[PDB]
């Protein structure tokens, strides 16, 4: 019952995020928005983040603890369980954290500061997150379908 | 609309995109949305220049919040790519934020134009 | 640079706070 | 208040109006504004150059 | 050490294992099996499993029962390929070749890869023949399968086109579409390969959309760089250019555009023509040549993207006309001025359409003037064109010594057309400054 | 009168990059993606 | 001074632009023939006139002044037709005005080049200015951003197929552009193709020459062959 | 749209999961003592107590 | 059923496999303090307890895992740390503990010891003999 319970309101969570935030819900998901939301207090309490704050927010031990002895700081924080920063692999992981949450930024700024004629379906309130996800996939194909170095091919003779 | 300390006069905004230049090149300035935004919320910027033609221009509309909220002075120029040249980019500048410090012809120009843009609100 | 950007985030606040309590401490009227 | 000049040395000297919503006003500063009353906003900021007969640059 | 390096000739021509170890790896290369159990395995369940992926393939399609008597044979169970002659290896090189254009359409699935683990664990295919393997592999080069078979090929055993795939042997990941469209522009070997596979395969009518668009696309990628490459400024390097590109590319399109049987590989054919007639700034004379064997080539089936392949190519020329083969077919084309209105929604048809109107004028046949009507009515031309295409026809029946009946028919028609192109027939006739009312009453009397 | 048509490279392999070469759409409609690349039509 | 002018191209007239820039500049228009001051085109700027150009039938002048207005003064009316924006520039340096078939009302020449300090050269189709109405905003049909310094020469060829533009303060900043298709030209200037600090660009009578001549006074030509 | 209810709702989500999952581990050793082989064959703990069930 | 394999070809040993996979020493500088401190107990009790002489040339083992007494279930009253003793690493609580005025009393002997006639003594003597 316990498990019935949580799964109802994950299907709960999930349509009150695509009610409040359609173009983060449309860029990265209900469960990874909803907890940038519960990291940052509040709609336009994340909205009033920088990029770069939202690509480490959650991972804040490691960067003070890496910026107060001159460490390397962490990459990206609750962003790593999104879906689109999964796909890649390599340094295209911590690339793609950095575009992710710039669009990131600017999808909860448009979700949390435009106005809407009330009459406005779903799929063109969520225009910005529509295209920034698909302008972000066609990038991440791209940093994976950059080809290896070139070499000499090498016969039997060493020739 | 939402941008309601417009500079609309174009001898104005020549003095407010000459003195961007200038601290671009007295590297006191601050370019991008999320640049300007991390040096209103550390209290480090003087003078703050947002651009009204921006597509969607609720991306930049957290901004008045914050300055609102750190008083310090905000206004809006007409054009992003005039914005992004004027700092010497070669992109659209959205918003930008010009700094402070101790002893400038610089700094004494800055606190005439937030004079001048005190007087625009 | 982001070591020197931490540190005067912390003694800015702590000169708020200062200012803030030294105010507090200690032709105006007409 | 309609509006204001960014210079603080521009004087309004003289005022015209050429219908129901523009207003042409003369300045200090060489310049012949015209704003428009509704928005308060510019048109277009006439000027006029030096006056070459003495000295005093501004007409 | 040019003893040593006659002798690593040698050992790398050698083909057949000559001590246990060697055996013992050579029979370890799997594409299904880890190494460890492809190790302990003898031919006959390699023949249980990969007969019934045989059986399934079988049952899928049917034109795989020859293969059934010759290739998955259970004589062919104990036959070893380095004990037959030279004669009886070519033969089983023609029957594999076949084998694999066959089964290059249905290689996503586990029968298939199962019987071409048959033939990889029996007959060393990745060995013998891996020339037309790793070409019937490469339209696949996205997928674990590829990655399989690129870690259990030799590495001195590939040919020379394909040597762009050695940082994928030593990094065992799947090659992208950058890195073999680019060896595609810098080698004219690789592209010749891949046109003459995917020719080999659509002349045994054996194609598959796969490979048709990935043939198409990769041509089309590898002309659009190599005319970047070849284009230098210098005119007699751009001349010489132009022939070594045309030189390098003539044999593939000049099949591909009249193979009418496959229709795919005929429209990424016309992708090629279009690109190659856009791109490159060619001579007026190979795109009446190109034009010419389109129209020789296009069916009912590729009729719409051979005009628009047509309307690039007449578009793209200096001339003003056309080299009466192709007006005799678009003659032969049923709706002709509806489809350029469709085109020229989107393409721009106005020289194709002018010197269609130059080639009906100049034939002294009269069973073209419904088509010179509905393409002079059609605004599709524009009033100079209009105006010097009239003028043309006045000059043909001042020209022609019935047939001045129906010309005179025709140019009242004309005269009295309703809109800006009878405006700009009747500007004509005042400015070649000759009588209406002569011919009309000299027509009508 | 006319020009060659000049066109990036980049649009036309995000064109044929879009999808693998199974399970890209047939190639009609790849050729008139490719002709209204190449279309001189302003 | 009587250092900057333009003859107009039916050789009739001459454009002086008069050393007053005080927030906006103006430029007395002479006959040729007689040399009297016929004509007087005063635009608002903010240092003045950074150029001028005449139109290619010969009565109008289209003025572009620093911090972006460019204006279209005509000759028969001898009033402004109209005043627009160059896209973004903090403030122009040179333009030009070239090729043939452009709107029959604005003298027509088909192209304007406007090069600003900053180093952006923005191309726009004169027949996108009109919406007689002159649009405030038009859009360039090319923004060229190659070279990095201020644009110093811009100059169009006299069919209007080439545009070269080059700015003076660096080693061999020079572009050569095609029109209509607003593409720069890769194969030349190369990184050993002598042209120096680029200081005045000159294209022949019949287009087959270009002369190029840089600061330390040396003209070099170019036979432009297509 | 107030986000409280977000707030709170993952809160309650975190929560639920640390719940579940130690209630689980609980009747794992619960009906271990009954049936030990079934924690090796079935590692899912939803699936466990339905089988339990 | 039976599916394409992934081919997966692209020194010491990580974990120890007879001791149910003890891993390998992360050569933090806590694990280090550590690791002198421990080659330094007897110091540590001063004389009160003294250890076996196991004196190698590395005190760093190969293999090592930083763990923590959980609980003797007979006895916890007496037997258990408090919430302000129970400290990070083990020379967090050395210096917690007691004597550490010890330790400085000792130091400070030794200090004078070693200062008692190198060279501020010879300082002394060539400014008493100049004066």
């Amino acid at each position: 019952e316990r498990s019935e319970y949580r799964r109802q309101l994950a299907e709960y969570l999930q349509n009150r995020m695509k009610a409040i935030s359609p173009n983060m819900t449309e860029l990265i998901g209900a469960l990874v928005g909803a907890r940038l939301i519960a990291h940052s207090g509040s709609l336009v309490n994340l909205a009033k983040n920088p990029g770069s704050t939202i690509q480490i927010l959650g991972a804040e031990k490691a960067l003070f603890r890496a910026l107060k002895t001159k460490h390397a700081t962490p990459k990206y924080g609750i962003i790593y369980h999104a879906s689109l920063v999964g796909q890649a692999s390599g340094p295209n992981k911590g690339k793609i954290a950095r575009q992710l949450a710039a669009k990131i930024a600017l999808s909860v700024r448009t979700d949390a500061f435009e106005d809407f004629p009330e009459n406005a379906d779903d799929e063109t309130r969520a225009a910005v997150g529509i295209q920034a996800r698909a302008k972000l996939e066609n990038n991440l194909r791209l940093l994976e379908g950059k080809p290896l170095n070139k070499g000499v091919a090498l016969g039997p003779n060493g020739i | 609309s939402a941008a309601w300390p417009k500079a609309e006069d174009p001898a104005l905004v020549q003095e407010l995109l000459d003195c961007v230049q200038q601290a671009s090149h007295y590297r006191q300035l601050k370019k991008g949305a999320n640049e300007t935004t991390k040096s209103v919320n550390r209290g480090t910027s003087e003078l703050v220049i947002l651009a009204a033609d921006t597509q969607p221009l609720s991306i930049v509309l957290h901004i008045p919040l914050i300055c609102e909220e750190k008083n310090v002075p905000y206004v809006y120029v007409p054009s992003k790519v005039a914005l992004g040249r004027a700092c010497g980019v070669s992109r659209a500048v959205i918003a930008v934020s010009l700094t402070s410090n101790e002893a400038s012809d610089l700094n004494s120009k800055i606190r005439a134009l937030r004079d001048k843009v005190e007087r625009l609100a | 640079l982001g070591y020197v950007r931490t540190m005067r985030n912390i003694a800015a606040k702590e000169l708020k706070e200062l200012e803030e309590r030294y105010v507090l401490a200690g032709p105006k009227k007409i | 208040t309609l509006t204001r000049t960014p210079s603080k040395k521009t004087k309004f000297v003289s005022i015209a109006f050429q219908s129901h919503n523009i207003v042409i006003v003369g300045c200090s500063n060489s310049t012949i504004c015209a704003y428009d009353v509704r928005t308060g906003t510019m048109l277009r900021q006439m000027t006029l150059g030096t006056d070459l007969t003495g000295g005093s640059k501004n007409i | 050490s040019s003893l040593a390096q006659q002798l690593a000739q040698i050992a790398a021509n050698s083909r057949s294992s000559f001590n246990v170890k060697a055996l013992k790896a050579s029979h370890s290369k799997s594409l299904i099996w880890e190494p460890r159990v492809a190790v302990s395995q003898t031919f006959a369940e390699i023949y249980s499993q990969c007969y019934e992926g045989f059986k399934e393939l079988c049952h899928l399609d049917s034109r795989f029962v020859p293969f059934d008597a010759t290739l998955f044979s259970a004589q062919s169970q104990e036959v070893d390929r380095t004990q037959m002659t030279a004669e009886e290896n070519a033969a089983l090189d023609k029957r594999v070749d076949s084998f694999l254009h066959l089964v290059g359409s249905r290689l996503r699935l586990m029968p298939a890869i199962k019987a071409v683990e048959w033939l990889i664990r029996r007959f060393r295919i990745h060995e013998f023949n891996t020339g037309t393997l790793l070409a019937t592999f490469l339209p696949y080069h996205t997928i674990p399968a590829f990655v399989t078979l690129l870690s259990i090929l030799p590495v001195q055993r590939i040919p020379i086109e394909y040597r762009f795939l050695d940082p994928y042997i030593k990094s065992l990941t799947p090659p992208p579409r950058a890195a073999i469209v680019q060896q595609a522009t810098n080698r004219p070997d690789l592209l010749s390969a891949i046109s003459r596979y995917t020719l080999d395969s659509c002349r045994a009518k054996q194609e598959y959309p796969g490979l048709i668009s990935f043939w198409g696309g990769i041509m089309a990628e590898a002309v659009n760089g190599m005319i970047d490459k070849m284009r230098s400024g210098r005119r007699a390097i751009q001349l010489e250019n132009d022939h070594l590109l045309l030189q390098q590319i003539g044999p593939v399109l000049s099949e591909a555009m009249v193979m009418k049987d496959v229709p795919g590989i005929q429209i990424a054919s016309y992708m090629v023509v279009a690109i190659l007639a856009a791109k490159g700034s060619l001579n007026d004379n190979i795109l009446t040549a190109f034009m010419e064997q389109l129209v020789h080539g296009w069916t009912v089936d590729t009729l719409r993207p051979g005009l628009v392949c047509l309307t690039m190519l007449a578009q793209h020329r200096s001339a003003k006309q056309l080299s009466g083969r192709v007006a005799k077919a678009v003659i032969k084309v049923p709706d002709l001025v509806s489809s350029l209105r469709d085109i020229s929604k989107e393409h721009q048809v106005d020289k194709l359409a002018n010197g269609l109107v130059l080639a009906f004028v100049d034939r002294g046949d009269i069973r073209t003037l419904p088509v010179i009507n509905s393409l002079l009515l059609s605004e599709l031309l524009q009033e100079k064109q209009a105006k010097v295409a009239y003028k043309a026809l006045l000059l043909a029946a001042h020209k022609i010594d019935n047939i001045r009946k129906q010309v005179g028919s025709a140019l009242v028609r004309l005269s009295q057309a309703e809109g800006d192109v009878g405006d700009a027939i009747r500007t004509a006739i005042q400015e070649v400054d000759f009588n209406i009312e002569e011919l009309e009453l000299k027509l009508g009397a | 009168d006319t020009h060659a048509v000049v066109v990036a490279p980049q649009r036309l392999a995000e064109i044929f990059n879009a999808a693998p070469a199974f399970a890209m759409p047939p190639i009609e409609d790849v050729f008139y993606q490719v002709a209204s690349l190449f279309s001189t039509k302003p | 001074t009587m250092e900057r002018f333009r003859v107009s191209p039916c050789g009739r007239y001459m454009a002086l632009v008069a050393s007053d820039k005080k927030g906006g500049g103006m430029l007395n228009i002479i006959n040729v023939g007689t040399m009297q001051w016929i004509a007087q085109a005063r635009i608002d700027g903010r240092h003045g006139v950074a150029d001028f150009a005449w139109w290619s039938d010969g009565n109008g002048l289209t003025i572009a002044g620093r911090d972006g207005q460019v204006t279209e003064w005509s000759m028969i009316t001898r009033r402004t037709v109209g005043i627009w924006r160059d896209e973004g520039s903090i403030g122009g340096t040179v333009m030009a005005l070239g090729g043939r078939n452009g709107p029959a009302e604005l003298g027509g020449d088909r192209w304007v080049a406007i090069g600003s300090n900053s180093g952006i050269l923005n191309v726009y189709d004169r027949n996108d200015l009109i919406e007689i109405r002159i649009k405030k905003y038009p859009t360039p049909t090319r923004v060229f951003e190659q070279l990095t310094t201020s644009i110093s020469v811009v100059a169009f060829s006299p069919d209007g197929q080439l545009l070269a533009f080059g700015s003076q303060h660096k080693k061999d900043a020079l572009r050569l552009v095609h029109l209509p298709s607003c593409t720069v030209y890769r194969n030349w200037p190369t990184e050993q193709t002598p042209l120096g600090r680029v200081t005045a660009i000159a294209f022949s009578s019949k287009s087959d020459v270009l002369a190029v001549g840089n600061d330390v006074g040396r003209v070099r030509l170019w036979e432009i062959r297509g | 749209k107030v986000d409280v209810m977000i707030v709170h709702a993952v809160a309650l989500l975190d929560e639920l999961d640390k719940e579940l999952n130690v209630m689980a581990m609980r009747v794992k050793e619960w009906y271990g003592w009954h049936f030990p082989e079934l924690g090796k064959i079935l590692p899912d703990n939803l699936s466990y107590a339905r089988v339990v069930l | 059923e039976l599916s394409v394999r992934v081919p997966q070809l692209p020194g010491p040993p990580d974990t120890l496999s007879d001791w149910y996979n003890i891993p390998r020493t992360n050569l933090t500088p806590e694990l280090k303090r550590d690791l002198q401190l421990l080659r330094m107990r007897d110091v540590v009790a001063m004389g009160k307890q003294f250890f076996k002489k196991d004196n190698r040339k590395d005190f760093v083992p190969e293999y090592c895992q930083v763990g923590t007494i959980i609980a003797g279930a007979t006895d916890g009253v007496s037997g258990r740390l408090t919430r302000k003793e129970r400290k990070r690493t083990i020379v967090e609580e050395v210096l917690s503990s007691d004597s550490v005025s010890k330790y400085k009393r000792k130091y400070h002997e030794i200090q004078e010891h070693k200062k008692s006639g190198r060279k501020g003594y010879y300082k002394k003597l060539m400014a008493a003999r100049k004066r």
